[PDB]
């Protein structure tokens, strides 16, 4: 049971080290606030 | 390097004026931000 837990925590290092997409739920929240501020800045360049 | 009211060729505004490494082509006299505000200018007497 200890060896399996230690091995499964090993797969957590390897997965997070390998893939880009695993933290998508957090990166998407940063991308939405960044895109909303970029839009609010770009919108200043309008004539209306 | 001080805050000033500037006027370059009739472009009135307020800000710090600073040396820059931007290489304006001969036909360009203002540079602008993504907000379409002027953020660089070539001085009309000494062409920096």
């Amino acid at each position: 049971i200890a060896n399996q837990f230690n091995s499964a925590i090993g797969k957590i290092q390897d997965s997070l080290s390998s893939t880009a997409s695993a933290l998508g739920k957090l990166q998407d929240v940063v991308n939405q606030n960044a895109q909303a501020l970029n839009t609010l800045v770009k919108q200043l360049s309008s004539n209306f | 390097n001080k805050c000033v009211n500037f006027n370059f060729n009739g472009l009135t505004g307020t800000g710090v004026l600073t040396e820059s490494n931007k290489k304006f082509l001969p036909f360009q006299q203002f540079g602008r931000d993504i907000a379409d505000t002027t953020d660089a200018v070539r001085d009309p007497q000494t062409l920096e």
